[PDB]
This record gives C-alpha cells, structure tokens and sequence, in this order.
C-alpha cells in the first residue's frame, strides 16, 4: 500500500466519497506514520459532508422561507469556492504528498470549521429569526472569521431589507410564510 | 555566453559603468519557495489567486525550477 | 463486426449536404424515401452509439428537406396555385443553402466540430420543422378546387395560432 | 518534427511563466532572465534587476 | 529492530521519524507518554544518538504545550482577549507546519542528516519556547481583559535586549489588545459599554459617584497612569 | 471520454451513459480504464442531465394547450441558454491543454446545478394539475419570490415574457 494510493482515496475523502472508509473516517497495511496523517487530513471530509447534507434537506422544502433559503444560497458560492481548489490539487497528483497537502489544506480546514459550525448553531430559525442568528457570530474578534461570516449577513439580510424598503415606502407587506416582524390580521 | 545574456539584459533594462557594476554583482527547496509565495500572497490579500497559483505550478512541471520562481518572488 | 472509421470533420461536410438536399451520400443512406444512418461509422471518441445518436437526429431533419426536395422535384421533373406555391418554397431554400454552404468556407480556410455547427444552426432547425407541420396539411390531400382551397386555408389559421 | 516539438514546449512554458509573473507583479526581459537562471545566485541577479531598475527612474 | 541495524543508515530512521514528532502526529521510534508532556525513544539504541535526540524534543513538548492553548482558549468563557492572544498564537504555528514541510521535500533527495536537523529548528525552538512560556504565565494566574494584557506589557519589557523574543512578544500585544482598544473607543467618543464579559476597566451600574466605578484588577497597567480621565 | 461525456449533457446518450425512460441518465457500471471513485461524482453530474432531457422533451411536446403555455415554453428556452453557451466552452478549455480532469468540467457547472432543481418542480405542478390558462401568471408568480437569488433571476425573465402575451391581448382588447 504505496504512499501514491492513500492521496488517491484522500482527494475522494475531502467530498463524501470513500481504503478510506465512512463517524470518523476510519482508514483500514500500512505505517503507523501514515494512518494518523490520513484520519487527521480526512476530518475535512466529515466537516464537508455535514455541511452539504444541511443544504440539501433545506433544499427540498419550502418551508424554510425567503430568509433561510437565501442563508442555504449562500452556502454554494462558499463551496464552489471548495470545489475548484480540489480541481487544480487533482492535476498534481499525476507530485503531491500528505506533508505538502497539509501546507495546502490548513486554510480550508477552517472555513469548513466555521460554516459547519454555523449551520449548527442556526437549525430550526425560520424567517428573520435566522438573520439574527447569524449576526451573532459577528462577535467573534478573529480578523479571518469576522470578514467571513461579515458576509454571509450581507446575503441573508437581503430578504429582511426587501421587505422592510416595501412595508415603508409602499406599505404593501406581503409574506406568504411569516417572517417579517409585522404581522397583518385579517 | 552568460556574460554576453548580462551585457543584453543590462541593455534591455537602460551604460558601460552599469554593466561593469553588474558583473561585479554576479562574480561576487522549490516546495518552500512555492510555500513562502502563497504566504505572501495572503500577506497581500488575493485567495483566489492563490489557487491559481497552485494550478498554474502544477502545469509548468508537466511541460532551475526553484531559481526562477525564486527570482520572480523577490520582484513581488 | 467491422467498421469504417471516418474522420471527425468529414461528417459536418456530409450533414451539410444532406442540409442542402442531395442524395447518394456515403451516409444518410436513404431506402425507401427515409434517410437512415449507415452501420459502420464510428470515430476515434463517441463509442460508436452516441454517434448513431446524434445522426440520428440530424437525419430527422434530413427527412423534412428531401420530403420537400421530392415535392420541388414533381413539379419542375397550369395549377397555378401549386407551381405559385413551390416558388415561395424554392425562394426560403435558396436562402437557407448560402448560409449551410458559407459554414463550408470556414471549414477549408478556426477550430470546428459537432457541437458547434448544430447550435449555429438553431434559429434554421427551428423555422424547418414548422414547415414539416405547414407542408404535412399540403400533401395528405382529388379535384384541383379542394386541393388547392383547403391549402391556401391552412396557412391563415396556421398564423393566426403564431399571433 | 522533434525540432518542431521542442519549441512548442518551450512557447508553452514561456506563456505559463508571464501568467505567474502578472499574478505576483516585460515578455523579452522574462526571456533573459529565464536562460541566465537556467545557467546558474538567483539572490544576486535579483539585487542587480532592481539596482538597475532604481538608475532608470 | 534498530538493534540489528547499521549504525550510519538507523540515523536516516530517526530524522524520518523525528521529523513528525514535530508536528505531533506519533511516531514509530520516537513515541509519546500520557500527560510538561514526556517522551521515550528506545532502550537499544545508540548512545551518541540519544543524547542528541533529547536535545531536540524540547521542541515537540513545546509545541504539545501550544496547541492545547488553542484548542482551549478560543471558547466564549474567556473574553474577546483570550480569543486574539489564540488566533494571534495560531498564526505562528502554521508557520511552524510550514517549517516541517521544507525539510521533508529536502528529505526525498537524502539531504538531511540527523547533524542537519539540529542547526535548521533552532530559530524555530527559540520561538516555541516564548508561546509555551505565556500559556503557562496566562494559565498560573487567572487572566481575562486587562490583566492578560498586562502581562504582555511586562513580558515585553523583560525582553528590551533580546531583539528576538521583543519582536516577538510585540506582535502578541499589539494582536491581543485591538478588542480591548475597541470598545474604549465607544467609551471615550461615545457613552456606551457594550462589554458583553465582564472585562473592561469600568463597569456600569443600576446620585452618580455609584453608577459607574473604575474596576481595579482589569487596568492594563499601561494606562495606570491615565485611569482617572478615562472614567 | 470528455467530449463523449459532453455530448451525454447535451441530450445524446450512449453505452457509457445508458437512458433510463424512469430513473434517467446514470453511468452503467464499473470501468477499468477510469478509477472506480469517479463512478459516484458522474452520477452527481448526471442529475443535470436529467433535468435537461426531461426539460427539452417536454419543450418539443408542447404539452394541455393555450398560448400562456405556448409562450412558457417559447421563455423556458431563454433562460435555457446560458446553460448550453457554458456547455460549449468546456470543450474549447479541453482543446487547449490535455491536462483537465473531469474534476475542473464538474466545477464548471457550478451555477446550474443549483438552479434547474429549484426551476424542476414548476414545471412538475404545471403537468401534474393541469394548470390551463392566465392561472399560470400566478402559479410562476408565487415560485417568483424565492430567496436563492439565481432563481429570483430567472423565473422574472419568465414572466417577464409571459406577459408580453397578456399585454398582446390587452391592448388589443383595449
């Protein structure tokens, strides 16, 4: 079990596709100087297939509301992002080894530790509710994840901000989910 | 051979006193290199041109390397 | 089972004709007045079926241009509403052909394969098979005054559905 | 054939190193430099290129 | 076995397996003791081996004395000064996962002999050495706000000379003091205290000599002498 | 293998990519020459394709009848294009260097992958409820404000179109 194998299944790992096995990845031979490495790098993949799965089962239903959805929108410009990186390390591995990848994936093991870890903290908000939970993970001080999530809010409070430049100028709330704060009685 | 590329950069840069300065200077790895341009390039930042950073290294293998990428580096 | 491993840009040359109407082509051997793919091509990619795919389609078009090249031909070899028709007809086809035939400059003097020529085509392969409806009311009919009656009355209330 | 081979590899490097040179930033100077490199330091020629550079201004 | 081994090549087997522990994955040689974290190398080995193997662990027990300072004191329990003192400190450890990478691609081509190693990691044993140094100083006494900012003040005198270490200890306080700086820019042009932690110097209360009272422990004792006109 | 795969999402299906008239496009097995990792990522491309084939399908058929379905359609093949203008792109990238993986085709896609489920199931009520007259003005109208903007983006063109009919006989009536 060569060396070139192991970043053969890696690349696959760091997407939800499994010697490499499915919670961690519990790889099963080889040194012992090699399995460590692998179950450590492999801990972006539970951190990637975490992430994908939210999206996708908010993905299906429409109760989520305009707020949500543009919350879960937001999570595929931060993954497109994840899924171009991977395309450029596959050209290499034609030479790339687990010392170099770590150089390489020690940035990206913390944008999927702060997005698999706000779509946690934010489960069951519908609606505004979920804008101001997302906002309360600005507070945070670290320059990297303060200008990160700084911008997922600047998505998510867009819907908030359609409604609330409606209900102002126009006076015409219309919200078939209730979201806005102003709730009209019949 | 080399000093005639030295006399013919020395020229491209601009005249006699220049390229006698610059054959004093010249009679007076490449995975680190590559490692210290991605930190100067987040020292910039600029992440996405990082990445294509990385591709771009990749391609010029597939078609010495080290010097350079070393020489590039220092320009910045 | 052998075959003939034809070249990539020899097929766009080859549905260009079958575009502009003629016959006896090395493929889209016609039978039985239905243009059909031969058996034996295949290129180098495109595992031999989705090539017979694509064709497949293409020949669906070659169908409404030599169904309507038979139709021309039945009339040249005093109606005066048929031999009046077919002169709009002849007029749209000789249009049609310049673009099909300059395509063919840019082939012999730029990269071009498949994929490209066809969605060039699109807003040709879209005005043709109007026509496969248009002309399908013109042929499926004996006296000359309803012939030529329930044509002409096609064509107004085949418009007024396109308003 | 061989000949003509080899310059198109070179043609090709020689694109891929000018587009890593505008990402961290002129074709003709990359060339002189790229073979001198070649020959043998990198230190020493990059001091003298911004010597140069600083007498022009 | 490295018994039954040569002694020139069994030298190649530990600058492989040494050249992990620093990064704290274990090793095949060179293993770890449950928890100031110590190791064991091997009963049967070279002498003159050994003793110049322990010289450089120092370095790994630095580094399993760092990394468990940010893996910890990045919680919510701690201020919005414990958490820039642990990203500021986590900066530099990538920059130790960097330093580990280099040598292994020199690895691939022989060029590092165990002699080699122990002239390469000595800047990065003297770094290594200051950040396990504060998250013992920070940890001894309870720190949180001011007085964890008032120790990287005074360790940051202790060093006027080393030019080493004051580059250094420079690059912590002026990294782990911006969220302090920035709610006394709400308190001095404005009125309001946000400080969510009870961290800040002055805190507010529910005629006016009790409504707000200058903290005396959370004074960051560079401000020692400006404490008055800031309340 | 690229360009053959190219063509599967185009609409032309062959023994690689069998067509399946319930499940849809899907890769038949396992083969030697590729890596038996990649049969999965295909299968996650192969739901666009899907989408494509049942959309242009149902475009051709026209079915139901009535001009507002008429011109959804006419509209549906707008917002259609920028899909087939991407597509052939990838083969000009894969002319230029040999060095691309199916990797860098699958991340081309990117944008249409999270718009055509969300632009599936209105056209999946339309066929399911018989959806006949002006009721489709509203039908797409309450689709119309979602938050994944994309899709904000893209059902206004159709209703953008849409109306053009609606404001056809109204002036004409007026």
């Amino acid at each position: 079990i060569t060396e070139a194998a192991l970043v053969r299944d890696i690349l696959y790992v760091f997407q939800g596709i499994d010697n490499i096995k499915m919670n961690c990845y519990k790889v099963e031979n080889l040194s012992r100087s090699l399995r460590d490495t692998a179950v450590r790098l492999s801990e972006l993949g539970w951190l990637h297939n975490k992430i994908r799965r939210y999206t996708d089962q908010r993905s299906l239903d429409r109760s989520f509301g305009l707020v949500g959805q543009s919350f879960c929108a937001a999570l595929h410009q931060e993954l497109r992002e994840y899924y171009r990186l991977l395309s450029v390390l596959h050209s290499q591995l034609q030479s790339l080894t687990l010392r170099r990848l770590l150089v390489w994936t020690y940035d990206p093991k913390i944008r999927l530790k702060t997005l698999a870890a706000l779509v946690d903290h934010c489960q069951g908000r519908k609606g505004g509710e979920l804008a101001s939970a997302v906002h309360a993970y600005t507070k945070t001080g670290d320059p990297y994840m303060r200008s990160l999530v700084q911008h997922i809010l600047s998505l998510v409070s867009h819907p908030v901000l359609s409604f609330l430049y409606r209900w102002i100028y126009d006076g015409e709330l219309e919200d078939t989910y209730h979201e806005f704060f102003v709730a009209s009685d019949p | 051979s080399p000093n005639v590329l030295l006399q013919n950069l020395c020229c491209r840069i601009l005249v006699a006193q220049q390229f006698q300065y610059a054959v004093r200077v010249i009679g007076s790895d490449e995975f680190l290199v590559a490692e210290k341009i991605k930190k100067e390039l987040i020292r910039q930042r600029r992440e996405a041109d990082a990445a294509l950073f990385s591709e771009l290294h990749r391609k010029l293998h597939s078609q010495n390397k080290w010097s350079i990428l070393y020489l590039l580096l220092s320009l910045s | 089972d052998d075959r003939v491993l034809v070249t990539e840009t020899q097929v766009i040359r080859e549905t260009l004709w079958l575009l502009s109407g003629v016959k006896k082509l090395f493929i889209f051997q016609l039978i039985d007045g239905k243009v059909t793919v031969r058996n034996n091509i295949i290129v180098t990619h495109l595992t031999h079926s989705c090539l017979r795919s694509v064709l497949e389609q293409i020949a669906a078009y070659g169908q409404v241009v030599f169904r309507l090249q038979e139709f021309i031909d039945e009339v040249m070899g005093p109606f005066r509403t048929y031999q009046a028709f077919m002169w709009a007809l002849y007029k749209y086809f000789i249009s049609f052909k310049e673009e099909l035939a300059e395509i063919e400059k840019c082939i012999i003097n730029t990269t071009i394969t498949l994929a490209i020529v066809v969605d060039k085509l699109a807003p040709r392969l879209s005005q043709l098979k109007v026509l496969h409806k248009v002309f399908s009311t013109g042929v499926a009919e004996t006296r000359n005054v309803v012939r030529a009656s329930h044509l002409l009355n096609t064509l107004y209330k085949a418009i007024l559905e396109y308003d | 054939a061989a000949a003509a081979a080899n310059l198109n590899a070179v043609r090709e490097t020689m694109d891929v190193l000018l587009e890593i040179s505008r990402i961290l930033n002129d074709m003709e100077t990359l060339s002189i430099c790229v073979r001198l490199c070649e020959q043998g330091n990198p230190e020493a020629l990059s001091s003298v290129i911004k010597e140069l550079r600083k007498a022009t201004e | 076995l490295p018994g039954t081994l040569p002694l020139a090549s069994q030298e190649s087997a530990v600058v492989e397996d040494l050249l992990y522990v620093l990064v704290g994955v274990d090793g095949r040689y060179v293993s770890a003791q449950p928890l100031s974290r110590t190791f064991l190398v091997d009963p049967n080995l070279d002498l003159s081996i050994r003793e110049l193997v322990h010289r450089i662990l120092p370095v790994a027990a630095s580094y399993s004395a760092v990394t468990r300072f940010i893996e910890e004191k990045s919680s919510f329990e701690y201020g919005q000064v414990n958490h820039a003192l642990a990203a500021a400190m986590r900066t530099l450890v990538k920059e130790h996962l960097i330093l580990v990478s280099q040598l292994e691609q020199l690895h691939r081509q022989g060029l590092l002999s165990l002699q080699k190693l122990w002239f390469y990691i000595q800047p990065a044993m003297r770094t290594m050495d200051i950040l396990a140094s504060l998250a013992t100083s920070v940890d001894k006494g309870e720190c949180l706000g001011g007085s964890t900012l008032s120790l990287l003040h005074d360790r940051s005198f202790s060093y006027t000379g080393d030019s080493q270490a004051q580059e250094l200890c420079l690059y912590l306080t002026k990294a782990a003091s911006a969220p302090y700086f920035e709610v006394l820019e709400k308190w001095i042009y404005r009125g309001i205290i946000h400080d969510p932690y009870s961290e800040f110097m002055v805190e507010e209360h529910e005629y006016w000599d009790q409504r707000y009272t200058i903290v005396q422990q959370q004074i960051p004792s560079f401000l020692q002498k400006m404490a008055d006109k800031i309340l | 293998m690229i360009h053959e795969l190219l063509l599967a999402l185009s609409g032309y299906p062959g023994s690689i990519f069998t067509w399946n008239k319930r499940s849809g496009l899907q890769v038949s097995q396992d083969f030697p020459f590729l890596h038996p990792s990649e049969t999965s990522v295909l299968n996650r491309l192969c739901r666009l394709g899907t989408d494509y084939i049942r959309f242009t399908e149902f475009i051709e058929q026209y079915t139901l009848h009535g001009i507002y379905l008429r011109a959804f359609c006419t509209g549906l093949d707008s917002v259609l294009q920028p899909y087939r203008q991407a597509l052939l792109d990838l083969e000009q990238e894969f002319l230029g260097d040999p060095h691309l993986s199916i990797s860098h085709v699958n991340y081309f896609l990117d944008q249409f992958q999270l718009l055509f489920p969300s632009v599936m199931v209105v056209v999946e009520q339309i066929k399911s409820q018989k959806i006949h007259g002006c009721q489709i003005l509203e039908t797409v109208y309450k689709h119309s404000c979602g938050g994944l903007p994309p899709v904000r983006s893209a059902l206004e063109k159709i209703l953008a179109v849409c109306h053009g009919v609606m404001y056809k006989q109204l002036s004409a009536w007026m």
